[PDB]
């Protein structure tokens, strides 16, 4: 029969209706533009730890390395940690998690060369064995 | 905060698990190739050598067993000095490969050199590259180390 | 069983999103409306997409130029067969038309000056047939369909108006002689449709998939022309089936005559131009009902090319690959891929090939749907709009112009636009639909469903496509077609043994194919009986038996005192089938071609005479 | 006589406790196209008219034909079938779409995302619509090749693991690929404000640079290289502006 339901119009995305009230000009870009300029510049300075060692070394590789590190796996966690799959309340936690990594990170780096060997060292060591 | 489009995409997702509609499979069955790989194996070395970084502040802190004395509860196991020399290549190599692949990775970020070719060349380059420096930086001094394990005069 | 129907109400729903679609559906969102475009499949899918060669429109951005000369070509290549007033519309409008597509944005080529580039192409020529040939094409290169129905589509959604995507429309939905709205089914989901309009726009394209080879989609089953078909509307023009002269030989994918209007020409076994011979003065740029034939010839009398002498070739390699890379990217392509060719070492291998449907549902300049008796002329049928190739304004009479189609499309589409705009009563609302309304298309689809016949949906589609290119061919004579027509009617009865195997709701493709079946036995019946009873030579027409084309008069020999003949004893005149949908029986009655102007004041008509290339 | 084998994904929606699967197609390779469609197409007509997937033009251009063959995604229509047959090929659709039937993958997601970005021309003086051509010199709109072809065919954007990981909150390159289309475009003024709409973290961001989108693309086109322009203007390097449309146009 013909005697059935009167429904609506299937969903569709309205780019001008939505144009309404939505401005918020907060550009990621500059963050970004920073980021690789780090990653860039933090470049001589990879080789020329194979080169000079010692102790001032050690600190400013860790400095830079917590960072890039930091910086780095909060984009990680924004990739493979994500709401749909993992439902909000939780993906909150990762995102935290986060800056737990960095802290455990930099707090233990910190650590060690101050009380163990450093981290030019470490390697010079296991280069000779 | 999300643009309009963005939470139009949320609805449609939780529209589409609604339906319990199946997702078409990707890494399972999806070719092998240099484009993704590389890409993969720079996140892989990425957190390698991150998570290194961080058992190793933290173990050796939260444990009371320092690096020399570790260090050496290995030297003191007869372990034949090849075993050990891809141990350090491989050691080597994630610095080596993330740093290279690096720097190409801020072209593509630039558009600079994102033409299959100048793309395909880019990840030989540089995966034989790196192979290239992470092994003289293993083998070389390996062989000071026999250079003087005979002095002639 | 049972099914679950949904009820729509808009103003006006358009069925089929082409580019007529579009143009019509960006005209009405503009001013407002409540649109709705119905169609079956993501709108950039459509087959105007694969145009190729351009639009025609006279800026002169290359010479001067009037659309006066453009006219002039028009009514010439349509072998006086078509509407004059259409073909004055069409040809005033086009300069509009064109610009406002660079206006909404198309990447249209450009002239070292700036202005939009134009190459020449097959039929045209300046000063009412006495100048050179006119470049009077408009084109993105090669791509040129392509880039318009995207630009459409860009600004289809500037303008608000509902898409029902992968819909597929069913039938009209008629109110004794009234059009209410559509109906629909909707893929995705299994359930029915029915769309109350004001007002109702079928814009569908042509039928080209009736044959076996063809430069169409696979989408082109002229579902349009069966829905006026079903309710109860003549149709016309239907033996007028353009054959586009370079098809490529394997496929059926055409290479545009665009080609031929830079440069690159015809040869055959011997290693000769023969455009010559049949065309002294526009070479290998006749009309391509002409063009067609001179091939067609040529392979009969053994100079065909190739291991089986049957095809011949496309020569371009004596051009710069700088002009081919740019004006021509795409064909390149595609000769590499389907031919393994490259255009600047080899020639194609092409062969004619069914293209374009003159053909279709009846209406006059305004572009509304009319019916017609000899008694009080032609009742325009309200509510009801067409446009494109699913249209017969004719604009194109007996051989359709090339590059005037897409412009057709947009003209007639923005027509349908303007003309409603004009006289819908911001007063009065929407049509209702009758009690048990629709059911009967709902119940079709029923059987064809659970169709526990004997011969499968697939076999069936070859034959009839195997017999309508034996007979419904380049050259008819008289008892091919009339053994044809024999055949075919056993076919449209064949459909009562009908094998289905998908009894799903869901993307049942299976049952689109069937139901892209009876709308094509529809199509091709009618098309068949049409061409065997015109005994004349029109255009994309030609019968080995009667080679003259018969008007009133015989414009071979200076008018002057010559006897008009009565108006059934000659040919210039529209063909109009009947069908019932039951029966699937076909009866023909014949209108007069309209001859005059929209503007006697500004532009005067043109008396039929010899037709020369 | 050759006869190719061909796996091919496979799920009934309408039938209860659904699930998808491989199912396997013996083929005459004698009695068949030189094209992937073109076997399928033979399997519909001559085995099993239930396999569902989307066609049109056959030449390459509308872009439905989308899918993964063999593990590549492509078009089915201008996919030379594998010589030989000692190999199974096997084809899939479109990588992480969610599947209404067979090979036919729900499009609406990417559809949306595409108008999201107005795709259109939009200036700032208002201007009569019939009239006169807006100037645009030969040199202006070489720069729109490889980006005015883009066929929609989503090839790109189901190869992106970051599209597949956030197909919602990332744009993908596709429709970025279209994005740049038209803020480069010298005849736009949105240029400014349409760069506006992507700056956040997700929508043009989320790129990681992979590069299977240009590897990948049927049409032989360059996602990244649009992509890579982007990110530029959402930075450092700035957009050009027009050339004055001479006197006497
Ligand atoms: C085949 C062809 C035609 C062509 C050409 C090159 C080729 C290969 N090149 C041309 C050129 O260079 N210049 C020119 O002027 N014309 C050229 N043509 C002819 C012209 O392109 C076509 O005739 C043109 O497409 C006309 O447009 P139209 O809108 O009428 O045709 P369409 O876009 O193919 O229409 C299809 C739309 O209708 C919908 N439809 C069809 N059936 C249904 C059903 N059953 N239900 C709902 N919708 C339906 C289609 O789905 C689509 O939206
Ligand atoms: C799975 C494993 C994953 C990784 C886990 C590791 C932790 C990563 C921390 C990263 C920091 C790297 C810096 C190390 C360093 O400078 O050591 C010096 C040492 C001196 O020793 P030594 O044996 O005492 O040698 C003394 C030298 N005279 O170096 C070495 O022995 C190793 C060499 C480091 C590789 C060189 C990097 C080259 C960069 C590419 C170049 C291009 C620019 C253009
Ligand atoms: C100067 C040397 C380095 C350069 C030039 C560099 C470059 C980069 C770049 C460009 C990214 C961004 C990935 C993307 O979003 O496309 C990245 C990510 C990352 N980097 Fe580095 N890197 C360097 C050194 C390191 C080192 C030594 C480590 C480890 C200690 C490291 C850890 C990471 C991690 C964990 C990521 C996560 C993001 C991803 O893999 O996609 N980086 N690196
Ligand atoms: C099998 C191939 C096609 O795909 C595999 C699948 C699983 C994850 C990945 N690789 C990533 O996922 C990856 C790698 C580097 C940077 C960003 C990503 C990201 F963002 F998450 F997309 C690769
Ligand atoms: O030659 C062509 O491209 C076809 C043109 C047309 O169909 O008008
Ligand atoms: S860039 Fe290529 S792969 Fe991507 S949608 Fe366009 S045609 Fe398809
Ligand atoms: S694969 Fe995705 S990562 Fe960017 S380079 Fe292509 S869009
Ligand atoms: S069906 Fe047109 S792209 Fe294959």
């Amino acid at each position: 029969t013909s005697a059935a339901v009167t429904g609506a119009a299937p969903p569709q995305f309205d780019p001008i209706a939505a144009e309404k009230g939505f401005k918020p000009l907060h550009s990621h870009g500059t963050l970004f533009k920073i980021e690789r300029y780090f990653a860039a510049a933090m470049v001589p300075l990879i080789p020329a730890a194979y080169f000079i060692h010692g102790r001032e070394m050690d600190l400013c590789l860790a400095l830079a390395l917590t960072l890039h590190v930091h910086w780095g796996v909060w984009g990680v966690v924004n990739d493979y940690g994500r709401p749909f799959v993992l439902g909000d309340t939780l993906a909150a936690a990762v995102r935290v998690g986060a800056y737990i990594f960095t802290a455990c990170l930099l707090a233990g780096l910190l650590y060690f060369n101050e009380h163990d060997v450093g981290l030019t060292r470490a390697f010079e060591m296991v280069w000779e064995l | 905060e999300k643009t309009p489009i963005q939470v139009w995409g949320w609805d449609y997702l939780m529209r589409q698990r609604a339906l319990k509609r199946p997702i078409a499979p990707h890494l399972t069955i999806y070719k092998p190739q240099m484009t993704w790989m590389v890409s993969g194996l720079h996140r892989v070395t990425g957190c390698a050598m991150a998570g290194t970084l961080l058992i190793g502040g933290v173990g050796f802190s939260v444990l009371p067993l320092d690096f020399t004395t570790f260090v050496e509860f290995i030297r003191g196991l007869g372990i034949p000095w090849v075993i050990l020399d891809t141990f350090k290549f491989i050691i080597a190599f994630p610095i080596a490969f993330h740093t290279l692949n690096g720097i190409r990775f801020i072209g593509f970020d630039m558009a600079k050199g994102t033409d299959i070719p100048s793309i395909y060349r880019g990840a030989y380059l540089v995966l034989g590259l790196a192979a290239l420096i992470s092994l003289a930086v293993v083998v070389y001094p390996r062989w000071e180390r026999h250079k003087k394990a005979t002095l002639p005069t | 069983a049972q099914y679950k129907v949904i009820d729509h109400a808009y103003d006006v729903v358009i069925i089929g999103a082409g580019g007529a679609g579009l143009r019509a559906a960006m005209g009405l969102g503009e001013a407002g409306f409540k649109t709705a475009v119905v169609t079956k499949m993501f709108p950039t899918r459509s087959h105007t997409t694969a145009a190729q060669g351009g639009i025609n429109a006279a800026l002169g951005s290359m010479n001067p130029d009037d659309w006066k000369w453009h006219f002039y070509d028009t009514a010439k290549g349509s072998d006086w067969l078509g509407d004059q007033n259409a073909m004055h519309y069409l040809t005033r409008n086009a300069v509009e038309a064109v610009t406002e597509l660079e206006n909404f944005g198309m990447p249209f080529s450009r002239t070292p000056e700036g202005k939009i580039y134009q190459r020449s192409f097959g039929g045209q020529s300046n000063n009412y047939g006495k100048g050179g040939v006119a470049k009077r094409t408009c084109c993105v290169a090669d791509r040129t369909g392509h880039s318009m129905l995207h630009t459409l589509y860009g600004n289809s959604l500037r303008c608000h108006c509902t898409f029902f995507i992968e819909y597929f429309a069913l039938d009209l939905l008629m109110d004794k002689g009234r059009c209410v709205g559509v109906i629909a089914l909707c893929l995705e989901d299994g359930t029915i449709h029915r769309f109350r309009s004001k007002r109702t726009i079928v814009a569908t394209g042509g039928y080209g998939r009736a044959y076996f080879s063809c430069t169409t989609a696979h989408m082109n089953t002229g579902d349009g022309t069966a829905l006026a078909t079903r309710a109860g509307i003549a149709l016309e023009d239907l033996e007028f089936i353009q054959f586009h002269p370079t098809g490529i030989y394997g496929v059926g994918c055409l290479i545009t005559e665009g080609s031929r209007g830079e440069g690159g020409f015809l040869v055959n076994s011997e290693g000769e131009r023969f455009m010559e011979r049949y065309a002294p003065k526009a070479k290998d740029l006749a009309s391509r009902d002409v063009v067609s034939r001179a091939e067609t010839i040529e392979i009969m009398e053994g100079r065909g090319v190739g291991p089986e002498k049957d095809h011949i070739y496309l020569q371009l390699h004596h051009l710069p690959a700088e002009q081919l890379h740019q004006r021509l990217p795409g064909i390149s392509e595609t000769a590499k891929i389907f031919a393994g060719v490259d255009v600047t070492k080899e020639p194609i291998p092409v062969i004619p090939t069914v293209h374009y449907n003159m053909g279709g549902i009846p209406t006059n300049y305004k572009a509304q749907v009319i019916k017609y008796t000899k008694e009080g002329g032609d009742k325009i049928v309200p509510g009801l709009y067409a446009c494109g190739e699913c249209a017969c304004h004719s604009v194109h009479g007996a051989n359709r112009l090339g590059a005037n189609s897409l412009l057709d499309a947009v003209v007639f589409g923005r027509a349908c636009s303007i003309n409603i705009k004009e006289e819908l009563k911001p007063d009065e609302k929407i049509p209702e639909l009758p009690e048990g309304a629709g059911e009967e298309s709902i119940a079709n689809l029923d059987a064809v469903r659970y169709a526990n016949g004997d011969v499968p949906t697939a076999e069936l589609r070859l034959t009839m496509q195997k017999t309508m290119q034996k007979h419904a061919g380049v050259f008819r004579r008289g008892d091919i077609l009339a053994e044809g027509v024999k055949k075919m009617m056993d076919l449209s009865k064949e459909l009562k043994r009908l094998k289905t195997t998908d009894r799903s709701l869901i993307w049942n493709s299976d049952l689109t194919e069937s139901l892209e079946l009876q709308n094509l036995m529809l199509n091709a019946t009618q098309t068949i009986v049409a061409a065997e009873n015109r005994k004349e030579s029109r255009g994309a027409h030609a019968r080995d038996d009667f080679p003259k084309r018969e008007d009133e008069y015989d414009y071979s020999k200076p008018i002057e005192g010559q006897t008009k003949r009565p108006f059934e004893k000659h040919w210039r005149k529209h063909t109009l089938t009947k069908q019932d949908p039951r029966t699937g029986h076909i009866t023909l009655d014949y209108r007069p071609v309209i001859d005059k102007t929209l503007d006697p004041a500004e532009v005067d008509w043109i008396p039929p005479i010899i037709r020369s290339y | 006589k050759r006869i190719k084998t061909f796996e091919i994904y496979r799920f009934n929606p309408e039938e209860p406790g659904a699930k998808p699967k491989l199912q396997k197609f013996d083929v005459d390779l004698d009695k068949c196209g030189t094209m992937v469609l073109d076997a399928l197409i033979k399997i519909k007509n001559e085995v099993d008219p239930t396999l569902t997937f989307r066609r049109s033009c056959r030449e390459g251009i509308c872009g439905s034909c989308a899918m993964n063959i063999a593990g590549e995604n492509t078009l089915a229509c201008i996919c030379n079938i594998d010589q030989n047959t000692s190999k199974t090929t096997k084809i899939y659709p479109l990588p992480h779409m969610f599947v209404i039937k067979d090979l036919v993958p729900d499009m609406n997601l990417f559809y949306a995302q595409y108008a999201s970005i107005q795709p259109w021309l939009q200036k700032k003086t208002k201007i009569n619509l019939g009239e006169k051509q807006q100037y645009q010199s030969i040199k202006e709109q070489e720069k729109l090749d490889g980006l005015y072809e883009c066929i929609l065919c989503a090839c790109c954007s189901a190869s992106c693991p970051s599209y597949w990981w956030n197909a919602d909150k990332y744009l993908g390159p596709a429709v970025l690929m279209q994005a740049y289309r038209w803020i480069i475009d010298s005849r736009d003024d949105s240029a400014a404000e349409r760069l506006a709409r992507m700056q956040d973290g997700f929508s043009a961001f989320k790129c990681h640079t992979i590069m299977n989108c240009t590897k990948t693309c049927p049409k032989h086109l360059n996602p990244a290289r649009a992509i890579g322009e982007i990110k530029m203007l959402l930075t450092k390097m700035k957009t050009k502006p027009a050339p004055l449309p001479t006197p006497a146009n």
